[PDB]
RNA sequence: CGUAAAGCGCACGCAGGCGGUUUGUUAAGUCAGAUGUGAAAUCCCCGGGCUCAACCUGGGAACUGCAUCUGAUACUGGCAAGCUUGAGUCUCGUAGAGGGGGGUAGAAUUCCAGGUGUAGCGGUGAAAUGCGUAGAGAUCUGGAGGAAUACCGGUGGCGAAGGCGGCCCCCUGGACGAAGACUGACGCUCAGGUGCGAAAGCGUGGGGAGCAAACAGGAUUAGAUACCCUGGUAGUCCACGCCGUAAACGAUGUCGACUUGGAGGUUGUGCCCUUGAGGCGUGGCUUCCGGAGCUAACGCGUUAAGUCGACCGCCUGGGGAGUA
C-alpha cells in the first residue's frame, strides 16, 4: 500500500544478515526496506492480532524510543489498550510476582492521592510523595490496567526492546514486533519491518494496530 | 591440495546446511552425481542438477523440514588415508536404521539397506543421518 | 631475469610449433639458461642466499619437469638432455 | 598439541603416504557365490546322563583365517587416449628497508693542532672518585678516524624464517594485476638427507669514534662481589671460516575446499561526467572489532582455535632431567 514502504532504512552500517532478506539496497548503498516483504507478514500479523483480540486478551504494546513514546502513551489507547512508554524496568514479566508488590504500592498511592492522608503534613511528606507517585507512574503506566500475564506482546523496536522480547521468549508469550535493519528478527514470533525512529511510521503502525483490535470478535 | 572430492562434497553440504544456504554449487563427477541420486532418493536433499558440458557444475537444493536442517549429521567413512571395505553381513546401520550409509557396491552406489537387500557388499561412502 | 629477446630465442628454438612457450622442453631450456646465467652470477657473488633460494627453486622445478617428461616420453627426454648437455 | 605435556626456528627435497576430470579392460585390492581346508578337546545353541548342579556327552554353530574356480566397473590400483578447472610458462606493467658488491653524502660523538677567555666542569636523591691553577669546561677554525643513518616512518612495506631503513650505480631473487596464448595432473606433504638460520661466543687478519661483559675507584647499605657515578678491556664494525642455539612466538606445521559481517591501511586494474587525492566493481597482502560455531575458560572467529581431506613432527603426572 501507499502507507507502508515510504519509511526507509537508516544506520547503513551494523545491519543484520538475518535482516538482509528484506533490503532492496538501492539509492547508493542505503538499505531500503522492501515493501513486498513488508506487507504480507504485516497482514498475517494483524490477522493473528485479530485472533488474540477475539480472545479478549492483553495486547501489551511497548515503545520507549526518544520523541515517539509521547505518541505511544496516548495515541494508541482507544478504550482498553495496555502500554509501556518510558523507563522499561527489567524483568517485569519474569518476576511480576514481586513487581506485584510495587503495583499494589502504585494502587495504594493512587488511592486517596488527592485528599486526606497525603494532604495532611502539607509539604514535607508531600514533595517526596509526589516524586514517588510520578516515578512509579513513569515506571509502570498501563500495567495497572494490564493486570499481569499478557496473551500477546507488541514491540516498536526489537533492538531497543531486546530485553522485552527475551523474557517474552522465556515466558512463551507471542511477540509481534516491528524491527529495523540493525535489530535481530530471530527471537520474534511475528516479525514486521519498518523504520523505528520515524514519527510518521510509528504513528501509522500504531493506528494500524489500533484498527480492528478495538472490537475483537464482538 | 584436494585429495577427497567426495569429502569436499559432504563438507560443502554440511556447511551449506549450517549456514542456511538454499543451494550448494560445486564441481561435479560421476560419483558425485551417484551420491546426489542416493540423497535425493532418500529425501535428504530436494533436487540435484548438472549444468554445463565443458565444466560440469553440480547444484544441490538443500531442504529444511523445520528451522533446523534435514541432515542431522554427515560424515565421511572411507577416506583416502583409510578405506573401509565391509561385507554384506558387516555393513552397518546408522541410527539403528533411521539414518543411512551410502555404500559403493559392485552393481552401483546405493543405500546400505538396498545393498543388504541386493546381497552385496562394498565400501561405505558416508554416513548420513 | 632472463631477457625478453633471449626467452623469445629459446622459445623459437625449442618449439617445433609456433607459440609453444608452455611445453616441457621450452620450460626446461628456459630454466637451464637461467641456471647457467646465475652460476655466472653466484661465482662473482657468493653468500647471496636469498637469490640462491630462487636458484634452488628453479633447479627443483626443472628436475620435476624433467621427471615428468621422462615418465611421459623417453625419446623426448633423451633428445632434450642430449641437446642441452646435462644429467650425466 | 595457543595458554594445562605437546607444531621441528625456517625452507628445499629422495624413499614413502595421498592425489582433479572423461572414455576403453584381464581384474590386483574390493565385492558375490561355490569348493578344499581351518585336528579333536574348550567358549555358544538345542537334548540326554549322573537324585540336582559342577562333570561327561550327541548334533549344529563357530574358528572372524588361507588357497582354487566365475563375473561388470561402483570405487581404489595399472595400461592407452584425452580435457583444463590444480600446477607451471610467455607477452606488458606495478609496488617494495628482499639479497650480494662498490662508491658517496649530512648531522652528531671522540681525538689532535690553534684563537679568545677565566676558576670551575662533570655527576647525583645527595655527594664523592674523575678532569681543570702545566689554561679545564664554554665559543670558533682547520684536520683525522670509526659507527649508525634524525625527519620521512606509519595499528606501513618486503623476505620461507632469521631479518631488512641515508643516497646513487651494477648483478640478482621473489610477489601481484587487466588481457591473451601455451603444456596438460607435470600436484600436496615429506621420516632420513641438504641448505638457510638473531644475539652472544670461537679461529686468522684488520679496524676501533661511541657504547660496554670482565676489571679499578667512588657512593649506597647493617653488609653490596649489585642497582648509581667516574673510567675502562674483550666485544660491538669489515673479510673468510666455524658454532647452530633464543620467549627462533602468532607459545597456532604445510597444502586444498566451504562458511554470516563491519571499520581502516597498503598495492594493481574495469566502468562513469577526460572537467577532483569524486562514485560503482574485481584481485593480492594486511590491522582491529564481531555473528553462528568451537573451547575448560580466556578467547579464536573467512588470514579460525569453525566444518572436513592429505601428509609430517611432537605428548602420556610433577621433581630427578633435556640430566647421566
Amino acid at each position: 500500500m501507499l502507507k507502508a514502504g515510504v519509511h526507509f532504512g537508516h544506520q547503513t552500517r551494523y545491519w543484520n544478515p538475518k535482516m538482509k532478506p528484506f533490503i532492496f539496497g538501492a539509492r547508493n548503498k542505503v538499505h531500503i526496506i522492501n515493501l513486498e516483504k513488508t506487507v504480507p507478514m504485516f497482514n498475517e500479523a494483524l490477522a493473528e492480532l485479530n485472533k488474540i483480540a477475539s480472545r479478549k486478551g492483553k495486547i501489551l504494546f511497548v515503545g520507549t524510543k526518544r520523541a515517539a513514546s509521547e505518541a505511544v502513551k496516548d495515541a494508541a489507547l482507544s478504550c482498553d489498550q495496555f502500554f509501556v512508554n518510558h523507563r522499561w524496568l527489567g524483568g517485569m514479566l519474569t518476576n511480576w510476582k514481586t513487581v506485584r508488590q510495587s503495583i499494589k504500592r502504585l494502587k495504594d498511592l493512587e488511592t486517596q492521592s488527592q485528599d486526606g492522608t497525603f494532604d495532611k503534613l502539607t509539604k514535607k511528606e508531600a514533595l517526596m510523595r509526589t516524586r514517588e507517585l510520578e516515578k512509579l507512574e513513569n515506571s509502570l503506566g498501563g500495567i495497572k490496567d494490564m493486570g499481569g500475564l499478557p496473551d500477546a506482546l507488541f514491540v516498536i523496536d526489537a533492538d531497543h526492546e531486546h530485553i522485552a522480547i527475551k523474557e517474552a521468549n522465556n515466558l512463551g508469550i507471542p511477540v509481534f514486533a516491528i524491527v529495523d535493519t540493525n535489530s535481530d528478527p530471530d527471537g520474534v514470533d511475528f516479525v514486521i519491518p519498518g523504520n523505528d525512529d520515524a514519527i510518521r511510521a510509528v504513528t501509522l503502525y500504531l493506528g494500524a494496530v489500533a484498527a480492528t483490535v478495538r472490537e475483537g470478535r464482538s | 591440495s584436494m585429495q577427497d572430492p567426495i569429502a569436499d562434497m559432504l563438507t560443502r553440504i554440511r556447511n551449506g546446511q549450517a549456514a542456511n544456504k538454499a543451494a550448494v554449487t560445486m564441481p561435479s563427477s560421476k560419483l558425485k552425481v551417484a551420491i546426489a541420486n542416493v540423497l535425493k532418493e532418500e529425501g535428504f536433499i530436494e533436487d540435484f542438477k548438472v549444468e554445463g558440458d565443458t565444466k560440469p557444475e553440480l547444484e544441490l537444493t538443500l531442504k529444511y523440514f523445520q528451522g533446523k536442517a534435514v541432515v542431522e549429521s554427515i560424515q565421511r567413512v572411507s577416506r583416502p588415508g583409510l578405506r573401509i571395505y565391509k561385507r554384506k553381513d558387516e555393513l552397518p546401520k546408522v541410527m539403528a536404521g533411521l539414518g543411512i550409509a551410502v555404500v559403493s557396491t559392485s552393481k552401483g552406489v546405493m543405500t546400505d539397506r538396498a545393498a543388504r537387500q541386493a546381497g552385496l557388499g562394498g565400501e561405505i561412502i558416508c554416513y548420513v543421518a | 631475469s632472463l631477457s625478453t629477446e633471449a626467452t623469445a630465442k629459446i622459445v623459437s628454438e625449442f618449439g617445433r610449433d609456433a607459440n609453444d612457450t608452455g611445453s616441457t622442453e621450452v620450460q626446461v631450456a628456459l630454466l637451464t639458461a637461467q641456471i647457467n646465467h646465475l652460476q655466472g652470477h653466484f661465482a662473482e657473488h657468493k653468500k647471496d642466499h636469498h637469490s640462491r633460494r630462487g636458484l634452488l627453486r628453479m633447479v627443483s622445478q626443472r628436475r620435476k619437469l624433467l621427471d615428468y617428461l621422462k615418465r611421459k616420453d623417453v625419446a623426448r627426454y633423451t633428445q632434450l638432455i642430449e641437446r642441452l648437455g646435462l644429467r650425466r
